[PDB]
């Protein structure tokens, strides 16, 4: 897929950290979202 | 049996999948895996439409149960059911069927698409088939699904569904105003006009007037330039006919997918955007 | 009930990428699938609302 | 743009009219019927009166229809015909102040006449009204004018060279189809032919024009509006003229427009003699009834809600 | 008795003469389409020694004539066909078994890549000049106002490699387009047409895309018997290689896929 | 990925093309072309010239008359407001002479302004007619086209003047207008018991689909063998090529069967066609033979029953 | 529940472009999916009239 | 499939472990599933 092995540590590390902050995000809303009206 | 220029064509792989396992033909059909899945949803589709066809909407006895092929229907079920799956005798049938002819067509194209790979042609035909998958998915998977219950969808039946046709389309009052309907009737009807003039050029023109050649190129741009001032060119009518056809399916599919979940109202009355402008 | 396992074996027969992405997008459908069939019975959560239906807040 | 343009979103409420399959439905939008709701709120009735006492033609001068009510009765029933009918102006509108049993204002020579209009309507109507009947909010809805009254209309303009395409126009009327845009007229206050079905297959013997099919589409389409619905709400499309393949609403509709047919003909155009030129039409033809004028949209005026069976004033005898 | 209804209406029999010609009109069509591809191939016309030649329902249509315009020809159909060998063996001895091209698929000249013989004439314009010629043959052609001019971009295969560079364009002296584009190939510098329908431009590089084959694949790009002017023969050999690499350019367009 | 075709992506020009010669009599050509580098985008750039005889002229001449008559009605119906007319222009139309005349030629205000449009239309769609069948004989061809129009003219004259003479009544021909035509149509069905239980109109409905079918199909055909030139399918009808080889077997390998380049090209000819015919015929037994198509399908059986769930009491019975 | 150490190997077989806009479409598609599989609901969080009825009650 | 017998061995691993935490994602969302809602 045209990476170097050094070069898909560093991209699985920015992929890794990038999506746990999206589902931080996630994490927020759903938690004001609870709050607010919680669904169950 | 071969076409007398067949064999040299008749290569090993090109498969999606099956690979060699299904890799043969059977008279002039290709079978490959999809040929096999699908006349498997076929076959079972059909012997399903028989033994609706069996028992009729009240049982074999009843005087609504009918081998006539005008009259046989297998209708949805109630919208009572909703996106449920409903016992097979109250429109369970009717939705087996169903997924087998979605499955059939998806197989059908799929193994055209095998053939091109074998062939080694465009892909045009299968993904223009697809416009007809298309269209025939809304009209029993994407509208009654949006409509929260398959009831919506159409019976299987020649006559019968002309009926839902019918009642859906008067729902509306006077369909004719639905702006999608008249693009894709605009385009039915020109894609028809398209269609018998190529038809009707390649024929005047391979085969003259007796005392003539066969005539050329520059004939066929000079006779429609000579009638109409333009000639789009033999590559490009072919362009087009593509274009008609396959948007007017196209259409067809928009002007049912907007009556009912997203226009409840009568059609004609979607006009009223237009006299109401601030200009008058 | 026989005696080789290493069924490792199994990749050299079939692509990986392709074998991956495959449950890739066989997981999401059947996700899809069953989400619209529970959704659409009893389980549903939804159509009820905690700890009281919301459109009957008020009634007005 | 070309714009883009007129729009609900999924799901519509739906209901499902006729058997599985024969595609006989009807979509709605929700919100939409919510506010239809709001709108068609009914007045909730006053107590009812005891009395317990004399007739109101024993202790009244000019009662000529609210006669055999109790006062007490005849009070409460001056009270809803005054909040039915005209609540911002009060007693005064229909009565010579000072002078309760006077006549000298027409807008009680013609309440007296509506008097007759609603009880003829509650006593004889049933196969059309059933037990919601009708009352003077139904019409009038706080209102001295019906909102929702009509008019024969002459189109939009002509030069003197050429006459009207009768048919052809943008009209709210016909549901903004192109259709003939005063299909009201010839059938809501005459009785002109609506049939145009032939009922033998092969013809020679049903002269019906494909005019007249017109006429009764666009009066089909100005019914279905007014009562804001679908023909699967009353037919089957497949036979429009089949009485068992309809629902028993096409029967309703039936004696409904006979109904309007006595209504426009017996009640209205009589009144239009004293009724003044701020009541009348370009023809000289004074507001009348037609369906929405009730329904005002909904196939129940006020979504079925039972106001009359409160006021026995309102019922014959 | 004024009042016998018939069961028989004009609606009936109109729709009982309206099927009539319906079939003759299918059996006719079926018909024409056996002007070509027929009698067909099986191992009963084999076995037979060729008693049982294979026509099917409806039959073969007489010959029909078509005379070609300018000391071209005549030709018929439907016709009699001199059998070809087939440049492969069977998968399978049985029948309806594909056959694996010989030796090296994209020069077996089999599948994706077979092909039949054509004229080894030209096509001509309305006056008789070779109907596809090069711009360099055809002086007045010019690339249209604000497209690039193909005539200097690099010609590049589907791996990526360079394959060589456009060295002129070809063009319908009939119907004004681009129908080949010239290549300039680098591996030998000998001139090849590319067929415009394998020929995908990134026109802000200049450069000319091309999936079929490979850049090296350019090599062996079916020849022109003259630099100026192309034969009906010519052009199915030239595509025909082509196309064949869309099943033989690699070892994976062979298929499966799982 | 590759080429499609479907859009020139790189266009070339060359000094425009008179055409090919026509005989004496067929008068000089008209216009000098120019192109478009957008129709060049997806087609032949080259606008005209155009060919106009005694015919052609006669032709333009009474279409346009026609169209002048039905378009200042229309504005006559919104009082000369330009305005108006352009606000409900959709909804405007110049409806046929009433009933109460028959076939008579009526006064200007009451229909005859569309019996003279209907006769100067006409006049001019058979003008343009002939127009098609000299501009195809100028070139030796044959008559495939005119044979097709001359069919769709069948249908045009079934449903404005050959239905309205046979009953009597030019109120039944069609109005000119968008929506009021379309209104026409629907009342058309209605007033004749819904015309999709007339066989005809079901065959004209199948193969109007068979159209959009067949065309569909044969154009990504040839674009599928575009390749190898299978959009050239002159020269692949007379000498076949790999496309028309390829082409005829992926079908073959498809659905069983297969045509050639040459018959192709009959089978959407002859379904076009059809359409427009079994479309007439359908007009033509409406009211002249059967005045309840629905009738006429239970009559022979053909309308499904379905269990009465929903039924309503007939008042005219009480 | 631990991580594979080699899981970043992953990249050597999916290509990251196409990896990372799929997940983009997927989650936008979801995105509006969702807001209107709830705004089609019960839960409803538009036709409310917080805190009051915004029109008047009618045409006044 | 141009794998060594080796690079067999290796994607066989990640693949398991890999797969077993999905099902492992999986039991966590049943068990929330059947606490606050169980459907049998
Ligand atoms: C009665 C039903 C309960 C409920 C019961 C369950 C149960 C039970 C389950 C889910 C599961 C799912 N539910 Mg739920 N769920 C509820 C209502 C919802 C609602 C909603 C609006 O109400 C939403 C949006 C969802 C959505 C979700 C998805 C997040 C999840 C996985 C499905 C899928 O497609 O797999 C997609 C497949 C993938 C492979 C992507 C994996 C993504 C997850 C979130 C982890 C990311 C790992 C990532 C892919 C790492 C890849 C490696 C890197 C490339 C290096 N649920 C209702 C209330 N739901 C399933 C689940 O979460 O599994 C634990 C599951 O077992
Ligand atoms: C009822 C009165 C209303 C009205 C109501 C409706 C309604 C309601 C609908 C239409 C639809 C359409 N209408 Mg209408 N319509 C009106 C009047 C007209 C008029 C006219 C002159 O008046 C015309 C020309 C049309 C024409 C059209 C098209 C615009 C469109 C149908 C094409 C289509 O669906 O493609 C789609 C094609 C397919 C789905 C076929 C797909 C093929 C599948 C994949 C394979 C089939 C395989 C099968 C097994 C083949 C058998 C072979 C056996 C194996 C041998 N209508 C009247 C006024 N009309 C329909 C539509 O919009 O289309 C969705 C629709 O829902
Ligand atoms: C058989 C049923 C009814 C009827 C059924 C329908 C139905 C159903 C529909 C139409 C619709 C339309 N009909 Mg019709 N229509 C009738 C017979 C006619 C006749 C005629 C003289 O016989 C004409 C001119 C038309 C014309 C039109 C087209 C304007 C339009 C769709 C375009 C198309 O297919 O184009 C192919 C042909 C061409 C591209 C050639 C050139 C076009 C010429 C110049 C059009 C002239 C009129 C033009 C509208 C005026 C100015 C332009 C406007 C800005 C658009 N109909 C028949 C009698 N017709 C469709 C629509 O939506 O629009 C109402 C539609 O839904
Ligand atoms: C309204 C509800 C009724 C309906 C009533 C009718 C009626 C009535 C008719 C059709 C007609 C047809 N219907 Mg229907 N139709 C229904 C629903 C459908 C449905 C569907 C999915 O439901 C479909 C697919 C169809 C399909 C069709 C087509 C198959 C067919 C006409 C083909 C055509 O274009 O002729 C149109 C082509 C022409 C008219 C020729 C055009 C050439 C002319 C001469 C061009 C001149 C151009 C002009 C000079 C240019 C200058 C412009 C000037 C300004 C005028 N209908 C329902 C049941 N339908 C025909 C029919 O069936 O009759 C039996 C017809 O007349
Ligand atoms: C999208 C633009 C147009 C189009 C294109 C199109 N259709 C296509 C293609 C293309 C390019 C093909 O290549 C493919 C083909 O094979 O060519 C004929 C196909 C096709 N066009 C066909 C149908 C078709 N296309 C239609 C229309 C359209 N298709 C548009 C006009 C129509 C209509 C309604 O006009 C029909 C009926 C098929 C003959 C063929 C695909 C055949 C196929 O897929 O076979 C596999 C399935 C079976 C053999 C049957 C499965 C068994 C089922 C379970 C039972 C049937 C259930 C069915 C839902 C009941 C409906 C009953 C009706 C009486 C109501
Ligand atoms: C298989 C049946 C299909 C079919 C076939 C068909 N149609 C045809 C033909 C055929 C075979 C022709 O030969 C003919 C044609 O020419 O094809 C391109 C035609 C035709 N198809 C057309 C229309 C048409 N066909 C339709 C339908 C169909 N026809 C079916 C789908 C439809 C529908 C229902 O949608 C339409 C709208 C026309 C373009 C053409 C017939 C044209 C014609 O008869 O002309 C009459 C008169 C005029 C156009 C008046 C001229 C107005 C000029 C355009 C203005 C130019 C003015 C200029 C500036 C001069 C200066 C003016 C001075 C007076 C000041
Ligand atoms: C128990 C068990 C095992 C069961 C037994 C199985 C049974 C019952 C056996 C019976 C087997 C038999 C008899 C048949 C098998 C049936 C099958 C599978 C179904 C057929 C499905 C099928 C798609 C039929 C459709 C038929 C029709 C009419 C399709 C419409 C398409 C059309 C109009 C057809 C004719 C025109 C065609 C084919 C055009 C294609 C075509 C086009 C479009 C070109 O452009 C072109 C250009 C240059 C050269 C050639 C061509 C060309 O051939
Ligand atoms: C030898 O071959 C031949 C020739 O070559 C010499 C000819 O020149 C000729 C003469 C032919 C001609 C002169 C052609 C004339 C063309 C006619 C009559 C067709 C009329 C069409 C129109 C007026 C155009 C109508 C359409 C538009 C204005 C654009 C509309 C745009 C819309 C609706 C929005 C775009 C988006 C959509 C439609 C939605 C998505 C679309 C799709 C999904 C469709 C996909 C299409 C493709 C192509 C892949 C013939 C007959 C011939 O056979
Ligand atoms: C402001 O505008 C200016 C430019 C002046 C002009 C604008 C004009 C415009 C915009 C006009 C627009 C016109 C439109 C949109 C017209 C639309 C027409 C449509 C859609 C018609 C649809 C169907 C109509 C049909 C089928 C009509 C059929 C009529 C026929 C066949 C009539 C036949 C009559 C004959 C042959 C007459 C015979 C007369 C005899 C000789 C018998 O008398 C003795
Ligand atoms: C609260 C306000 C009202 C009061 C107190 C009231 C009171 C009365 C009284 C006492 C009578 C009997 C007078 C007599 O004939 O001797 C009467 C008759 C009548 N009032 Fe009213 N009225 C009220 C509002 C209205 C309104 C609003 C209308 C019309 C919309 C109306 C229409 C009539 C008519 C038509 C009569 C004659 C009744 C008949 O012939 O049966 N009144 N009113
Ligand atoms: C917009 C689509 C509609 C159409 C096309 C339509 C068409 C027709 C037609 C053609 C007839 C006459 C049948 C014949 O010729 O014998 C008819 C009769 C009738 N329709 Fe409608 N209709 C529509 C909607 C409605 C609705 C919504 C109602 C009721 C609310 C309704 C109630 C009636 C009644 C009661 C009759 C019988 C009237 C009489 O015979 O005097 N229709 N309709
Ligand atoms: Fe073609
Ligand atoms: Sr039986
Ligand atoms: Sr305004
Ligand atoms: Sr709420
Ligand atoms: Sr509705
Ligand atoms: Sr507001």
């Amino acid at each position: 897929t045209g990476l170097t092995d050094d070069e898909a540590k560093e991209f699985h590390a920015i992929f890794m950290q990038s999506m746990y902050a999206w589902f931080g995000l996630v994490v927020i809303a759903h938690l004001l979202a609870w709050l607010y009206r919680p669904w169950l | 049996a071969m076409l007398s220029f067949e064999k040299k064509y008749r290569v090993r792989g090109g498969t999606l999948i099956g690979g060699d396992l299904f890799d043969f033909w059977v008279g002039p059909f290709y079978v490959g895996f999809f040929g096999v899945v699908g006349f498997c949803f076929t076959l079972l589709g059909v012997l399903l439409i028989v033994w609706g066809a069996t028992i009729g909407p009240t049982g074999p006895t009843s005087d609504l149960q009918t081998y006539n092929l005008w009259r046989i229907s297998i209708a949805p079920p109630d919208l009572s059911y909703g996106l449920r799956m409903a016992p097979l005798t109250e429109g369970g049938l009717w939705q087996i069927i169903t997924i087998c002819a979605a499955g059939a067509f998806i197989s059908w194209a799929l193994r055209e698409v095998e053939i091109c790979r074998k062939l080694g042609i465009g892909f045009h035909v299968p993904f223009a088939f697809s416009f007809a998958i298309g269209a025939y998915l809304v009209l029993v998977f994407v509208r009654p699904l949006l409509m929260g219950a398959w009831g919506h969808g159409f019976p299987y039946g020649i006559l019968s569904h002309l009926d839902w046709v019918s009642n859906v389309g008067y729902q509306f009052l006077h369909f004719h105003y639905n702006p999608a309907h008249m693009l894709a009737i605009s385009f039915f009807f020109t894609n028809c006009l398209a269609l018998s003039m190529h038809g009707s050029l390649i024929l005047s023109v391979t085969n003259p007037q007796k005392g003539e050649p066969v005539k050329t190129s520059e004939h066929e741009n000079t006779f429609f330039r000579d009638i109409v001032g333009y000639s789009i060119g033999a590559l490009a009518i072919h362009r087009l006919g593509l274009f008609l056809a396959l948007s007017a399916a196209f259409w067809s599919a928009v002007c049912i997918l907007i009556s009912g979940p997203f226009w409840t109202r009568g059609w004609p009355e979607w006009w009223n955007w237009w006299l109401e402008l601030p200009l008058w | 009930f026989t005696m080789n396992a290493n069924l490792y074996k199994i990749w050299l027969i079939l692509d990986p990428r392709r074998v991956l992405v495959s449950i890739v997008a066989f997981q999401i459908v059947l996700g899809l699938l069953i989400h619209m069939i529970v959704l659409s019975t009893d389980l549903n959560w939804l159509d009820d609302n905690i700890p009281v239906s919301y459109q009957a807040l008020g009634k007005k | 743009s070309v714009m883009l343009l007129g729009c609900e979103g999924p799901p519509p409420g739906t209901e499902q009219i006729g058997y599985r399959g024969v595609g006989m439905e009807n979509y709605y939008n929700k919100r939409q019927r919510a506010l239809s709701i709001q709108a068609n709120q009914p007045v909730e009735s006053l107590p009812a009166a005891d009395s317990t006492g004399p007739k109101a033609s024993e202790v009244y001068q000019n009662v000529q229809v609210l006669k055999d009510l109790s006062v007490g009765e005849f009070t409460r029933t001056m009270v809803a015909v005054t909040t039915w009918v005209s609540p911002k102006e009060g007693c005064n509108y229909c009565h010579v102040p000072g002078n309760w049993a006077s006549d000298d204002i027409y807008t009680k020579v013609v309440s007296r006449r509506m008097f007759e209009l609603v009880r003829a309507a509650n006593s004889d109507w049933k196969a059309h009204v059933a037990e919601t009947g009708v009352t003077c909010y139904t019409c009038h809805r706080g209102n001295p004018v019906p909102k929702y009254a009509w008019v024969t209309d002459p189109g939009p303009k002509y030069p003197s060279g050429l006459k009207p395409t009768g048919q052809n126009y943008g009209s709210k009327t016909v549901a903004y189809a192109s259709l003939p845009f005063d299909p009201l007229t010839p059938f809501l206050d005459q009785a002109n032919e609506i049939r145009i079905t032939g009922n033998a297959a092969l013809a020679g013997s049903n002269p019906a024009s494909l005019k007249q099919a017109e006429w009764t589409f666009g009066l089909m389409m100005n019914i279905s509006d007014s009562l804001g619905v679908g023909c699967t709400f009353c037919h089957n499309t497949r036979a429009f003229n089949d009485w068992t393949q309809s629902t028993p609403k096409r029967t309703t509709a039936w004696y409904a427009i006979r109904h309007v047919r006595d209504i426009n003909q017996n009640y209205i155009w009589p009144l239009n003699d004293v009724l003044p030129a701020s009541r009348k039409g370009p023809y000289g033809d004074p507001l009348r009834v037609s369906c929405m004028t009730c329904h005002q949209a909904v196939n129940k005026p006020l979504y079925g809600a039972q106001m009359a069976k409160d006021y026995p004033g309102l019922y014959k005898t | 008795s004024a009042g016998i209804t018939h069961y028989i209406d004009a609606a009936q029999i109109t729709i009982w003469a309206f099927w009539l010609f319906f079939f003759g009109l299918i059996i006719y069509l079926r018909r024409e389409d056996k002007r070509e591809g027929y009698p067909l191939d099986s191992d009963r016309t084999e076995r037979s020694g060729g008693r049982v030649k294979v026509v099917g329902f409806p039959d073969l249509p007489d010959p029909k004539t078509f005379v070609l315009p300018h000391n071209g020809g005549t030709v018929v159909a439907p016709r009699v066909e001199a059998p070809v060998a087939v440049n492969a063996t069977p998968f399978s001895p049985a029948p309806g078994s594909p056959l694996v091209p010989n030796g090296d698929p994209m020069l077996s000249g089999f599948g994706p890549a077979a092909s039949p013989d054509r004229p080894k004439h030209c096509d001509l314009t309305f006056e008789g000049l070779p109907k596809i010629v090069p711009m360099r043959v055809a002086k007045e052609f010019s690339i249209a106002e604000g497209d690039p001019d193909p005539r200097g971009m690099t010609v590049v295969g589907l791996d990526g490699e360079v394959a060589g560079t456009v060295s002129d364009v070809w063009v319908d002296r009939s119907e004004p387009q681009i129908r080949y584009l010239e290549v300039e190939v680098a591996a030998n510098k000998k001139k090849v047409l590319l067929p415009i329908g394998f020929s995908r431009f990134d026109k802000k590089a200049r450069k000319v895309k091309v999936d079929a084959i490979k850049a090296a694949h350019f090599a062996n790009v079916p020849t022109l018997s003259n630099p100026d002017q192309v034969t009906l023969y010519e052009e199915d050999k030239v595509c025909a290689y082509y196309a064949g690499g869309k099943l033989y350019a690699t070892a994976e367009r062979a298929g499966p896929l799982l | 990925p590759e080429y499609q075709n479907i859009f020139t992506a790189v266009q070339v020009r060359a000094p425009a093309y008179p055409g090919v010669p026509l005989p004496k009599g067929n008068l000089p050509r008209i216009g000098r072309p120019i192109f478009s580098y957008w129709l060049g985008k997806i087609g032949d750039a080259q606008i005209g010239p155009i060919y106009l005889g005694l015919t052609g002229t006669l032709s333009i001449f009474f279409g346009l008359v026609a169209i002048s008559i039905i378009g200042f009605n229309m504005l006559a119906s919104v009082h000369w407001d330009v305005f108006q007319f352009l606000k409900h222009f959709f909804w405007l139309g110049l409806e046929p002479p009433p009933p109460q005349y028959g076939l008579r030629i009526p006064p200007l205000s009451e229909g005859g302004w569309w019996l003279m449009a209907g006769l100067f239309l006409t006049l001019s769609i058979l003008l343009w007619w002939v127009r098609t069948y000299k501009r195809a004989e100028a070139l030796g061809m044959s008559q495939h086209l005119s044979w097709a129009f001359a069919a769709a003219i069948f249908f045009y004259l079934v449903l404005g003047f050959i239905r309205p003479v046979m009953m009597g009544s030019w109120a039944k021909a069609v109005p000119f207008g968008i929506f009021p035509h379309l209104d026409w149509t629907a009342a058309f069905s209605i007033r004749y018991g819904n015309l999709y239980y007339n066989p005809f109109h079901m065959l004209s409905i199948a193969f109007l689909y068979g159209s959009a079918l067949l065309f569909a199909m044969h154009g990504a055909t040839i674009l599928s063998v575009s390749r190898f030139g299978g959009d050239r399918e002159i020269d692949q009808i007379t000498h076949r090529g790999t496309a028309a080889e390829r082409a005829a077997l992926f079908w073959r390998w498809t659905m069983g069967f297969n045509v050639t380049m040459e018959s192709i090209h009959r089978w959407a000819w002859w379904c076009a066609v059809l359409t427009v015919i079994t479309a007439g015929i359908g007009i033509l037994l409406s009211g002249t033979v059967v005045d309840n198509w629905y009738l006429w399908a239970v009559k022979h059986g053909m309308a499904p029953a379905y269990p009465e769930v929903v039924t309503a009491v007939n008042p005219y019975e009480t």
